[PDB]
């Protein structure tokens, strides 16, 4: 109720697009603004300083690539100040298909400092024609029965993939390397039993680096039957760590799976020594088998996994993200024919874990799960992740996931269904810890397109009970804007009126020129009625979409007053809480 | 039954002070030590003070109607609203002879509609025949849609922008958002020739952009060529639909602006604006009086039936896998739309509350509802809606309209406050207040000049 509209400040670069202000974030050292590009323009991230009053675009130092999407997805970690930014517009073609996924960036210090990058849920292109090389271990450690089952594995893979466009080659490696048959040899016979008839166990060391280089330079050759327009694939089978060192830069263009088998890969430290030989992410290209017998189980993953139906080709990863306590998650709405899901990210961004609906039914498809992803952390109770599928059954729903506990796995603990078609229920989420006790007891769900009773958009308050989240109340915006999109932006604001209770802002960007509502924290929950309604008209005469984005966790200049940044069309605005 | 006073100094200030306040208009009603505040109180309290029933001023809400071809009557109503007291009047609905019908056929042209397209191309005469079997002087139009032409709604690979259909198919056109094909006409041969030119198409993701096309149909009445008659918009599809928010996947962040963007009969700028919201389309359709008929296949029926909650004048019918039953669908949908009658009003200030009582001919009655609703309405069999209007303040002169949804006929409701006692003629009491001041409501309001009380 104490936000000073008469002192509001405006920030806008002279060439800001209309979507400058699509995302705003107060970080330690200023305010970040996401500015997706319109039309042909690429997107960008801006750095805005309160003392300067200017907004300057940021240059990313290691990004080969920038699409119009950049600026669409911004998150910050309250514990350590990290910044997560994603570009969900990494487009690429594979034969006549086009793939679309994201490119995510992690800034430990600030936008100007060191940056990590990765490609979550990135499905590599594998064309219709595939030249695949089996690079199989023949080291001193293998028993004759174990060597045979590696050979049986290669034969069974070729048996399943006979009568495809696949062409095959095989190289044994130990101390040295020997091509057991070339691509042209496979073309001549197509008989796995005859092609591997002369194989003799080398029974020496394990020189994986030299072997992989030998494949890239001595095996993938046109005069040996290799097709220059085929996708190069390499399957590496080993039962121990490499006895050499170096680099496999020569084989970087080759898609590399590696299969680690047996007792020598018992500790996960030794399993990670295989990651440098395989493609990314390791969760897809590194298979650890505890026994050679599980090689027969593998034909489902290394044959069926190598368009009317889509898995991750159009995942649209990075379309939403959150970052809390060093843990990053990005949504992937296109996953599984737009059924959706999210990607649990390893914090160097080089590996990921997909989590979606289960079971996959016809009903969840085109639901856009992962359109929002919001951590609901707790110190004593289990920590959860809320993710919206605002298109589920054309109505929308929210799934609640529980963090892996102990040795176990991600678990889905609750589903919350919307009731109105087109309402985009679950299109905006927000966790609130009112008393700042470390337990996130409230989940706010926005339904910004909700229609009826002379007010557009809804925000529902859910509170965590023993069995799950129970709907306790609703944040009540004004009537009079049936299309106003109340709830397009929801955020916890820390304490702006000094009573120790977190407060919440809700943005309604299409209520005339846009508006922001303040709901104060009380003992037991949130006040359903707002204590303040800031009209965009009052902030700027010609403003539009005021309230499209809100972030107010910070005191930007250290004067004792809370600051709240608000996005609008081509604008970012800073409001200060005043006594 | 209750009258909190603050500083009443005349009759109007008394009535305005509260719904239960009344005023005594008797001469010499006040004692010298007592102010003129005591003329204002509840009715029993004023009677206790000796005021005769005929001197108690208690304005009550009132409804006056001017009637003047019987579908919606009356056409003009005047309301005098005492705060807290509702005024009632009945609107009579007499379903008239059906008007001519403009039917715009908006068809999905995704590849699974290939056999549907082969049938619809030959149904121009069957459609006009059906319209002239319901009423007379029918017209038909045609448009087509697929989706927005950006990733991931279509595959933007140049080979697939050229042939979105399967590679074997080669009577296929590039994907497109909306194409207006045929302006409304009674010439079935124009339909046959113009719809005959249309080729099947394709796209990438299952939901489609038909809501975009519906918005353009509603925003471009001159290009569509609507008459001022019954406007039916058939929406034939075998899939779900995108709506606002979905554009983010293709980096489309600008809301649908509800404007007409037809250039060369194509929604060219469709990749610039996000899909509309359902409520936004429901609003555009009600403005232009366009009633949609969702002709969808079996697995989509229950999904599209939920739209009838947001779009009051819409209907859903199950469409065949080859669209061969679409004519009966339209006939059944017209009966569904015309046997259901909603009575509703336009936007109101927060000072007015309107509620409806529905006295339907099919034996159903609803009381005190936000909207009039009757089903099974039959030609020339009248139904009644009782409208109750309540004001919370003493309001400024104002008006709103009442429609039977789906028709342009209105009831213009003129709303006036009633904060004025209409008091007795000062005749027979002239000689007045022993001064020049004039009387209003038995209390002397003296001409300024010395002023005071008794004058
Ligand atoms: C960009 O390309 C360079 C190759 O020069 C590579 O080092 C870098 O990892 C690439 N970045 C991404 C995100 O792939
Ligand atoms: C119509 O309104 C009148 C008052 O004008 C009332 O007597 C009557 O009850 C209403 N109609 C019905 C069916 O009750
Ligand atoms: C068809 O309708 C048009 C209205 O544009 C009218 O000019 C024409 O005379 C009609 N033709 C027939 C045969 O009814
Ligand atoms: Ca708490
Ligand atoms: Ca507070
Ligand atoms: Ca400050
Ligand atoms: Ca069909
Ligand atoms: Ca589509
Ligand atoms: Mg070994």
């Amino acid at each position: 109720y104490n936000l000073d509209v008469r002192g509001a400040r405006s920030f806008s670069p002279p060439r800001a697009g209309r979507h400058f202000g699509y995302r705003v974030l107060q970080v330690g050292n200023g305010v970040i603004v996401g500015a997706p590009g319109e039309g042909n323009s690429t997107g960008s991230l801006y750095q805005c300083q309160s003392g300067t009053g200017h907004c300057l675009p940021v240059t990313l130092r290691g990004s080969n690539y920038t699409s119009k999407y950049l600026g669409m997805t911004l998150a910050t970690d309250p514990t350590d100040g990290s910044i997560l930014a994603c570009d969900p517009g990494l487009s690429r073609t594979c034969d006549q298909n086009t793939y679309l996924s994201g490119l995510c960036y992690l800034f430990r210090q600030n936008l100007q400092g060191p940056m990590l990058q990765g490609r979550p849920g990135f499905q590599e292109c594998i064309k219709g024609n595939v030249d695949l090389v089996f690079l199989f271990d023949g080291s001193m450690s293998l028993q004759p029965d174990e060597f045979q089952k590696i050979l049986d594995f290669m034969k069974d893979v070729m048996k399943k993939l006979s009568n495809t466009s696949y062409q095959f080659a095989a190289v044994q490696f130990s101390t040295s390397y020997k091509t057991e048959f070339d691509f042209s040899d496979y073309v001549k016979w197509k008989d796995p039993d005859a092609l591997l008839k002369h194989v003799k166990h080398m029974l020496l060391l394990t020189n994986t680096f030299g072997a992989i280089n030998y494949v890239a330079t001595e095996v993938f050759r046109e005069e040996l039957g290799a097709r220059p327009d085929a996708t190069k694939v390499l399957i590496i089978i080993t039962d121990g760590e490499a006895t050499d060192s170096g680099n496999i830069d020569a084989a970087k263009d080759i898609i590399r799976y590696i299969i680690g088998i047996g007792k020598h890969f018992q500790t996960k430290e030794s399993q990670e020594t295989l990651h440098k030989f395989a493609s990314k992410p390791a969760s897809e290209f590194v298979k650890i088998l505890d026994t050679f017998e599980k090689l027969k189980d593998l034909f489902t993953e290394l044959q069926k996994k190598i368009l009317t139906s889509f898995n991750m080709e159009l995942s649209s990863s990075g379309i939403s993200a959150d970052l809390s306590r060093g843990h990053a998650v990005v949504g992937a709405v296109g996953a599984k024919d737009w059924a959706g899901g999210f990607l649990d990210l390893k914090a160097d961004l080089q590996d990921d874990t997909f989590i979606g609906n289960e079971p996959l039914t016809p009903e969840v498809r085109a639901g856009y799960l992962g359109y929002t992803v919001t951590w609901l952390p707790s110190r004593q109770k289990t920590s959860l992740l809320a993710s919206g599928a605002p298109r589920y059954q054309h109505m929308g729903r929210v799934l609640l996931f529980q963090e892996p506990q102990g040795g176990g796995h991600w678990s889905q603990v609750q589903t919350i269904h919307g009731t109105q078609i087109g309402s985009y229920f679950g299109g905006e989420l927000c966790g609130v810890d009112v008393d700042q006790d470390g337990e996130t007891e409230l989940l706010l769900i926005g339904a910004p397109l909700f229609y009826g009773e002379q007010r557009g958009g809804r925000v529902f308050i859910y509170q965590r009970r023993q069995l799950g989240f129970e709907e306790v109340s609703e944040l009540q915006g004004d009537p009079g804007y049936p299309l106003g999109r109340f709830g397009e932006a929801i955020t916890a604001l820390t304490d702006i009126n000094g009573d120790g209770l977190v407060d919440v802002a809700v943005g309604a960007p299409l209520e005339e020129q846009g508006a922001v509502y303040i709901f104060n924290g009380r003992h037991g929950g949130l006040s359903p009625q707002p204590s303040q309604r800031i009209e965009g008209t009052q902030v700027l005469s010609g403003i539009q979409w005021f309230g499209r984005s809100i972030h107010g966790v910070k005191d930007l200049e250290g004067d004792g007053l809370a600051d709240v940044a608000v996005g609008a069309e081509s604008q970012m605005i800073v409001l200060s809480s005043r006594p | 039954q209750e009258c909190t006073k603050f500083k009443v100094s005349s009759c109007r200030e008394c009535i305005e002070s509260g719904p239960g306040c009344t005023w005594c208009q008797k001469l010499n009603f006040t004692g010298p030590g007592d102010p003129d505040s005591i003329r204002c109180d509840t009715r029993p309290q004023l009677l206790m003070r000796g005021c005769a029933a005929d001197d108690i001023m208690d304005p009550t809400s009132l409804a006056e109607t001017q009637e003047d071809q019987k579908q919606l009557s009356p056409q003009k109503v005047t309301l005098y609203l005492r705060p807290g007291q509702a005024a009632a009047f009945n609107v009579t609905f007499r379903r008239a002879k059906g008007y001519p019908i403009d039917l715009y056929y908006l068809m999905d042209l995704s590849y699974s509609m290939l056999d549907d397209l082969r049938n619809v191309k030959k149904l121009g005469g069957d459609l006009l025949r059906a319209l002239n079997e319901i009423t007379e002087s029918g017209r038909i139009g045609f448009g087509s849609f697929v989706d927005k032409t950006v990733l991931p709604f279509v595959n933007t690979h140049p080979d697939k922008l050229r042939n979105p259909c399967p590679n074997k198919e080669k009577e296929c056109q590039p994907p497109f958002a909306f194409r207006h094909v045929l302006k409304l006409t009674n010439n079935s041969n124009q339909f046959q020739t113009e719809v005959g030119k249309q080729l099947i198409s394709g796209n990438l993701d299952a939901p489609e952009g038909g809501l975009d096309a519906m918005m353009q149909v509603a925003a471009c009445p001159e290009e569509i060529g609507w008459r001022k008659v019954t406007r039916l918009l058939v929406f034939a599809t075998d899939d779900g639909f995108h709506f606002a928010g979905d554009g983010k996947l293709g980096a489309i962040l600008t809301p649908n602006d509800g404007r007409c963007h037809l250039e060369d009969n194509l929604y060219k700028r469709s990749n610039e604006f996000d899909y509309p919201s359902v409520g936004q389309l429901a609003h555009k359709l009600a403005e232009n009086n366009i009633q949609p008929i969702f002709a969808v296949t079996s697995r989509m029926v229950k999904t599209y039936e939920k739209l009838t909650e947001i779009i009051p004048k819409s209907a859903v019918g199950e469409l065949s896998e080859d669209s061969s039953n679409v004519v009966q669908l339209i006939k059944n949908a017209y009966n569904k739309l015309s046997s259901r009658v909603f009575l509703d009003h336009n936007a109101l200030p927060d000072t007015l509350k309107v509620t409806y009582d529905s006295f339907c001919s099919n034996g159903v009655t609803h009381r005190n509802q936000p909207r009039g609703d009757c089903d099974g309405v039959q030609i020339n069999v009248p139904i009644t809606f009782q409208v109750k209007v309540t004001a919370t303040e003493c309001i400024q002169e104002q008006s709103f309209v009442i429609r039977a949804l789906g028709f342009t006929d209105i009831v213009t409701v003129q709303v006036l406050p009633q904060c004025e006692c209409r008091c007795r003629d000062q005749s027979r009491d002239r000689s007045l207040c022993h001064g020049k001041g004039f009387l209003e409501c038995g209390i002397c309001r003296c001409d300024t000049g010395y002023i005071g009380k008794n004058c």
